[PDB]
């Protein structure tokens, strides 16, 4: 703590991205499974290259997934399922790991939409009731077969996810329903207000556009916007 | 062909069936012979596929309005982004066009819209907030706040407007009465005893948002959404929700409540700008709201 | 009441009725049911001195009784540059409002308008015209004039 606080926020987890971490070092994971960490602590500038190149053409055999930059939704989505599992488990040499890292991604979708929901209390409570001994056996997997990378470093994603989430839910009661994503969405129209509602001058502009805003997010002139 | 015909032509030739009908009517229906010659005219067009001429003819006989409720009127101008002088072309040709006032004009539309806006519902405060001023029919506030033009001092050259916090939310409370009504419907609690005890949870959001694209780069929309609404009537009542929204994430209800032209880093700017919705909403969370929903005065916290 | 009942109990209490219109139909005017009960209505109508309705039932029927010509229909989504997705979206609304179709939809709008663009209406030309093609019916052309595109040529 440096620095003068002065907006009252409740430290919320963000319900909207909450995951692109666990899927890239998942990622990276499958990558030093093809490549062997616990036995090559020392890779090069290229072995790490060519294990990526080999684990993503064998996604695009399998899975029919294309190389990308970084981990979007749909991408992350179908990243993390058995299938999927099973098809990078066909390159890793070994075949204990390959079980451990099976039943791992399985206690990941175990726990998964326990964060993306917005009541479980009644929409999954079962995952909720779970879900402290999922993440329990979660780290216990993470630390005894993984530590290899986790010995000093964590995203900052993988400690919220597993730390805090079924508190939180019991503090609040969801996690999705203060998701950030929502106003960032209005952001489409304010930008695009600007360009067919103009007045058009800065000591104006101003007062339409948040005029035109306004009356579009109300209720009472939805409402009437039926449409069946 | 008997449309051919005349008058004359058309009674000589149905005064048959005109009899039948009216002893069929007067054995059954009371002899209202017009109620029997509708329904049995629908029900020939509804067999021929011809929704379009029975839904018309229905909509010539009760009801047969041709008035457009001008707020429905107002929504169709902005809920589909038309612009004002493209609206007013278009009435000027729909009216010409077809004998109906169906659009009303540009200047009752603003009229009937100012109701809507914030600033127009009446409010008490218990007690009164602190330092604020007790008026409650200010609109549209310019952003500076008050800020000394000398350049001497830091440049008051940022642009931002944004409404009062209260005011704004009277009005969503306001526009959702009708929402928490039928909700005590539902619930069917009762109406002479709910009125103290209302929690409304609010979610806010500021987020950054860069370069609107034109031939002015940065800019923050603060905005608020209403959540939900409990009551806390009578007994210990952990929690009776009113109302839980249902789309909280849908842009569609998400209200803007400030907008400034500064960049998301700099503490400075940022600060001195939104010192003003910080205070409010500090002084906010502890004294309770009245307001008059459904001809009742109702009390409210936050 | 008859009014306020459902499409099937009308039925139900109307269908002896509907028989006999029908057989009188196809004793006097071959089936022509529809129009036959029009004019029952008209001078029912006619007879409750409420001409004003009258007139506009007759104005329905032959007329234009789908409320508006769809040929300003269409004047209004360009005359004032609307967009189309803009033009469905109004439609939605104003019809779902209140009680009756004022705005023509879209696929009809569209085949109605078809007409007005060029190469729809035969015609002839005395003489034939020198090294043009013989149609009538082709519609917008591509100004490229058949270039091989050959990319040793100017492109
Ligand atoms: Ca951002
Ligand atoms: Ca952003």
């Amino acid at each position: 703590v440096s620095a003068k606080p002065f907006m009252e926020t409740q430290p919320t987890l963000d319900a909207l991205h909450c995951d692109i971490g666990n899927a890239t070092e998942f990622y990276k994971i499958f990558q030093d499974e093809i490549g062997e960490v616990y036995q090559k602590p020392n890779p090069s500038r290229e072995e790490r290259r060519r294990w990526r190149s080999t684990l993503d053409k064998q996604l695009r055999k399998k899975m029919k997934l294309k190389p990308v930059m970084r981990m979007n939704g749909n991408y992350a989505r179908r990243l993390m399922t058995r299938e999927a599992v099973e098809a990078v488990c066909e390159l890793v040499p070994s075949e204990e790991r390959r079980e451990a890292l099976l039943k791992l991604m399985d206690l990941y979708l175990q726990m998964k939409p326990v964060w993306r929901s917005t009541c479980p209390s009644r929409d999954c409570p079962d995952q909720l009731c779970q879900y402290s001994y999922n993440s329990q056996q979660f780290a216990d997997l993470l630390s005894s077969m993984f530590k290899y990378r986790y010995d000093g470093k964590i995203t900052n994603y993988l400690h919220k996810t597993l730390a805090h989430v079924p508190e939180i839910v019991e503090r609040d009661g969801s996690i999705g329903a203060w998701a950030s994503e929502g106003n960032e969405s209005g952001n489409k129209l304010f930008r695009r207000f600007r360009k067919m509602n103009a007045r058009q001058s800065k000591t104006f502009e101003l007062e339409d556009i948040l005029k035109h805003h306004w009356l579009y997010t109300s209720k009472y002139l939805q409402k009437f916007m039926e449409a069946h | 062909h008997l449309l051919s015909l005349t008058r004359r032509a058309q009674k000589h030739r149905l005064r048959d069936l005109k009899n039948q009908v009216k002893t069929f009517a007067e054995k059954e229906e009371g002899g209202d012979v017009k109620s029997v010659c509708l329904t049995l005219f629908l029900l020939a067009l509804r067999a021929g596929n011809e929704h379009k001429q029975a839904d018309e003819l229905e909509a010539m006989m009760q009801g047969r309005g041709f008035g457009l409720h001008p707020a429905v009127c107002l929504a169709i101008r902005v809920n589909t982004f038309l612009s004002c002088s493209q609206y007013h072309k278009m009435y000027r040709t729909v009216k010409a066009t077809s004998g109906r006032q169906i659009f009303q004009p540009l200047h009752t539309l603003r009229n009937a819209e100012k109701e809507l806006l914030p600033g127009f519902h009446q409010f008490e405060w218990q007690p009164a907030l602190k330092n604020v001023s007790t008026s409650w029919d200010v609109g549209i506030i310019d952003g500076l706040s008050g800020w000394t033009v000398s350049v001497d001092d830091v440049p008051a050259d940022t642009i931002s407007r944004r409404f009062r916090y209260d005011v704004a939310l009277v009005s969503a409370l306001k526009d959702l009465e009708e929402d928490i009504m039928e909700g005590l419907r539902e619930r069917a609690l009762d109406d002479s005893m709910c009125t103290s005890g209302f929690t409304v949870v609010v979610k806010e959001s500021c987020d950054g948002m860069g370069d609107v694209s034109e031939k002015p780069e940065k800019a923050v929309r603060f905005s608020f959404t209403i959540m939900s609404i409990s009551i806390r009537l009578e007994g210990e009542d952990d929690g009776i929700t009113i109302f839980q929204e249902q789309k909280p994430n849908s842009e569609l209800s998400c209200r803007p409540l400030c907008l400034m032209f500064v960049d998301e880093s700099d503490h400075e700017t940022l600060t001195a700008i939104l010192g003003p919705v910080v205070a409010e909403r500090k002084a906010m969370m502890e004294s309770r709201l009245i307001i008059s929903v459904g001809g009742l005065l109702r009390s409210f916290r936050f």
